[PDB]
RNA sequence: CGCUAUUAUUGGGCCUAAAGCGUCCGUAGCCGGGCCCGUAAGUCCCUGGCGAAAUCCCACGGCUCAACCGUGGGGCUUGCUGGGGAUACUGCGGGCCUUGGGACCGGGAGAGGCCGGGGGUACCCCUGGGGUAGGGGUGAAAUCCUAUAAUCCCAGGGGGACCGCCAGUGGCGAAGGCGCCCGGCUGGAACGGGUCCGACGGUGAGGGACGAAGGCCAGGGGAGCGAACCGGAUUAGAUACCCGGGUAGUCCUGGCUGUAAAGGAUGCGGGCUAGGUGUCGGGCGAGCUUCGAGCUCGCCCGGUGCCGGAGGGAAGCCGUUAAGCCCGCCGCC
RNA sequence: GAGCCUGGGCUCCGUGAGGGGGGAGAAGUCGUAACAAGGUAGCCGUAGGGGAACCUACGGCUCGAUC
């Protein structure tokens, strides 16, 4: 068949602080700066369409 | 297309459709509310909270975890704005602009912004008054709408 | 804007059956595009219509054989009593039984032979040859 | 674009522009608002009578060259002077001023003049009360 | 204001003419409304005689033109000698 | 005015804005003769 | 009356033949996304009371047949009204939805608009130094400037307008229109988005706002150009074309005028009918890299061009940025 | 409450010395504006001028030919 049902492009992460291994559910395309909700360090840059990922993915939902 | 520039843009959000919530969400209903009513009395507006839950929380679609919107949940509370969002943002705008042209007269470019914003304005309040969020009285007047912000 | 969704739907299989396609996508579903594909297959000008979900509505996915020539929404939908599908037949169709005046009644979407064997008039709608 | 207004409950806007776009021509604007009658010298009648005050000839209209014989008359039911032609060969011998005189249409296009002659638009159907072909046959005398 | 084409100079009727009350009217009409001060930035400003004029809350006194208090020579001056 | 765009071809005719300054001038002259 | 689809509901036209308001905002009106429940106003069926006769259609009968007259069956009277039944469509009332539309966040693009500050050459005049007889202009000449020292070169002072090349087949804007740099205030759009609201929409008579040049009013300024005008030439004549001067105006501040081949000579919204190759913006993915906000290739969205099959058209031509097939609304012939 | 007089309101026709442009008809006189790059490319808007077609200036369009 055709593409007629439109699915997102985008995906939920699993990622890893490096500081203190929080492992963490994010968005990969973000529209605000996410923090480690412990250490409150940054793991994703904001941009224009994809962000920037400072940290280890472990599972991409 | 553009209600006023007639441009056929299309960047908008693709959602699948689903019924059930996904099983890697975390939290639970009650603590989406608790975190809901939380961003709110941080002076957060609803969209930025739905942002905030999916970018920070990992939180889609509130409404399928809870079986609720967010404005419903803010109104179960004494949390919900008495004018709409929309028509507040719109008419700080409108106050904004007026404030500029005061000292700029003869710009006459954003006076036809001016213009567009409060056709925006009228149609939303013909809407609101017969849905009944506002009184069937209701008249925008910027004198008045200055102490509204 | 968007005003009467059925019109489309069948100017879109009228222009692909004239330049030849096999199946054929229909976006915005509706009860009444149900109804008037279940006439069509009754009476044979299509085949296999299917019904797919989208979160939003219903897609309606639809198999073209060969049969049609002409397929077009009647606007205004006319009101039509018992003894008056002459004038409209020879308004519409090309000769005496010629294709299929499909008619709104009380008791049911029908084409105008099985609403005359009633006895009942309703709306038009669509028509087909 | 499509044709406008086509909805079911909009009769009054379509009979308001047929209307409107009626008055675009000129046989009902001029039917309606009676101006042939207004400016006709016969009042709308078939035939009038007349008295003679002056033959004349009118030149024939180019490339044709001739002289078409015509006579003044001065009309009875209001006074007014016309222009009327004499068909036929001599049609101008049988006719002396003060000669009674009927009045019909010559035959134009929209009721008017014809082809050699234009500014005509009458001719001469009785002198006397006779009829002008058989004064020109022959086949009468006048009195 | 009951009138649609004259202003002050209906005072004196069908006189004089149409380009002189005109501009009568015209200078009138732009004289004796009020001006801002440039003492205190508020519009208190009437005229006293033939080019001195006053605020009535301040009373800053000043003078200046013969019918309005600024001339365009005089803003040319402010501003030549300001920078030089 | 409200104009004719088949008045500006030149074919049997002078030009249009010359005719219309032509215009012009005789509406002043009739005008005046009233005297309104 | 028809002919006449030259009044077009059936059933007409608006690039060039008559015809899209200069552009936009919006009032009435007309047209309005999908699902569930109810009501039964519109709508359909059945039955009661009315819509005089003559006139119209058919059959039989009487004057020889017929025209005519009589008997009976239908129709006409554009319809009104009393009840019963139905609920697909429209309307009315109440809930639900997210695709159309609006709001919000992010990183970017752009001569969009206003204000302030700083400059760049070139042109005109004035003051000094040098030099000496022509300069300017034309098809050819003359008026004109010049020994009170011109044209030309050098050093300085002042003034008014505009912003070259880069510059595009480019961009922003509703149109008109917008190009030096820096800073502040402000309008809108595209992209990305499991963000928010939940049909809030389209068009729009009447009304309103903006709107090149030119002109008018009041006040300032005025280098160059230049209607009017003054001269010199050409010419049979020259109220013109060419040459030398030159007022209003062109600039700024505050108003009026509301007009253009204000032109894509093509009104606006939504859906469908092969594509190819360019370029601007954003995003994704591959490769190179002097590691640069860098270069090449492909894909998605949005703008902006050139070709072209089917198709359309009187043709020229148009052709997914229709002048093709459908759903709507206004203006005009 | 007729009729008479009287003062006004509206509107169609009636008649008038004499002036202005318009249309046909003969084609008479002065020029040569338009069609070719028509011999100064043409046309729109505004303003000034001129025996006449027309000239000039600012802004616009190509329904403009050539290298
Ligand atoms: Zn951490
Ligand atoms: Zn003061």
């Amino acid at each position: 068949p055709k593409n007629l049902i439109p699915m997102p492009r985008s995906r939920f992460l699993r990622v890893k602080c490096i500081d203190c291994g929080n492992e963490q559910i994010v968005f990969s395309h973000p529209a605000t700066p996410v923090r480690c909700l412990v250490c409150g360090a940054t793991l994703v840059e904001p941009t224009g369409g994809k962000g920037i990922i400072k940290a280890k993915v472990l599972e991409v939902e | 297309a553009r209600i006023h520039a007639r441009k056929r843009g299309k960047s908008g959000s693709k959602r699948p459709p689903r019924t059930a919530p996904p099983a890697w969400v975390e939290y639970t209903a009650e603590e989406v509310e608790a975190l809901v009513v939380k961003l709110r009395k941080e002076g957060y507006s609803t969209a930025m909270i739905g942002t905030i839950l999916r970018d920070q929380y990992g939180i889609p679609s509130v409404k399928l975890i809870t079986g609720k919107k967010i404005t419903k949940i803010l109104e179960e509370n004494g949390l919900a704005p008495e004018i709409p969002e929309d028509l507040m943002f719109l008419i700080r705008r409108a106050v904004n602009l007026r404030k500029h042209l005061e000292q700029h007269p003869k710009d006459k470019h954003s006076r036809r912004g001016l213009q567009l914003i409060e056709s925006k304005i009228r149609r939303l309040v013909k809407y609101y008054r017969r849905t009944g969020k506002l009184p069937a009285k209701w008249r925008y007047d910027p004198e008045q709408a200055k102490l509204l912000v | 804007t968007l005003l009467d969704p059925l019109a489309n739907a069948l100017s879109h299989i009228t222009n692909s059956e004239r330049v030849g396609k096999k199946e054929v996508y229909i976006k915005p579903a509706s009860k009444l595009i149900g109804e008037v594909l279940r006439v069509m297959l009754e009476n044979g000008y299509i085949g296999e219509f299917e019904l797919i979900d989208d979160g939003r509505a219903g897609i309606y996915r639809v198999q073209l054989i060969g049969k049609i020539n002409k397929a077009g929404a009647i606007k205004p939908r006319f009101p039509v009593k018992a003894r008056d599908y002459e004038k409209w037949e020879k308004r519409f169709l090309p000769a005496f039984e010629f294709g299929i005046l499909i008619v709104s009644t009380s008791q049911g979407v029908m084409t105008h032979k099985e609403a005359l064997e009633k006895g009942i008039g309703g709306r038009l709608i669509a028509y087909v040859y | 674009g499509k044709k406008a207004p086509y909805g079911e409950f909009a009769g009054r806007k379509l009979k308001l522009k047929r209307k409107k776009f009626r008055w675009s021509d000129i046989r009902y604007k001029r039917r309606v608002l009676r101006l042939k009658e207004k400016s006709d010298p016969l009042e709308g009648a078939p035939q009038a009578r007349g008295i003679v005050l002056e033959k004349i000839a009118v030149e024939a209209k180019q490339p044709n060259s001739a002289m078409r014989k015509a006579v003044r008359v001065q009309l009875i039911k209001n006074g007014k002077v016309v222009t009327a032609f004499t068909p036929g060969d001599g049609a101008i011998n049988h006719i002396d001023e003060h000669d009674e005189v009927i009045i019909e249409g010559i035959g134009g296009p929209k009721g008017g003049s014809m082809g050699d002659i234009p500014g005509i638009r009458y001719k001469v159907v009785k002198v006397n009360r006779v009829s002008l072909k058989e004064l020109v046959k022959g086949r009468k005398e006048k009195p | 204001g009951r009138t649609t084409k004259v202003g002050s100079a209906g005072r004196f009727g069908p006189r004089y003419g149409l380009k002189i009350r005109r501009r009568v009217a015209a200078v009138e009409a732009r004289m004796k409304q009020k001006h801002v001060c440039p003492v205190c930035g508020r519009k208190a400003v009437r005229r006293i005689s033939t080019g001195i004029w006053q605020c009535q809350k301040c009373g800053a006194t000043f003078a200046g033109g013969a019918y309005l208090p600024t001339t365009p020579a005089g803003k040319v001056a402010k501003r030549v000698t300001a920078s030089k | 005015m409200k104009r004719r765009p088949r008045k500006w071809k030149k074919k049997g005719r002078m030009r249009w804005k010359w005719i219309k300054k032509r215009i012009r001038r005789l509406k002043r002259q009739r005008r005046k003769e009233r005297g309104l």
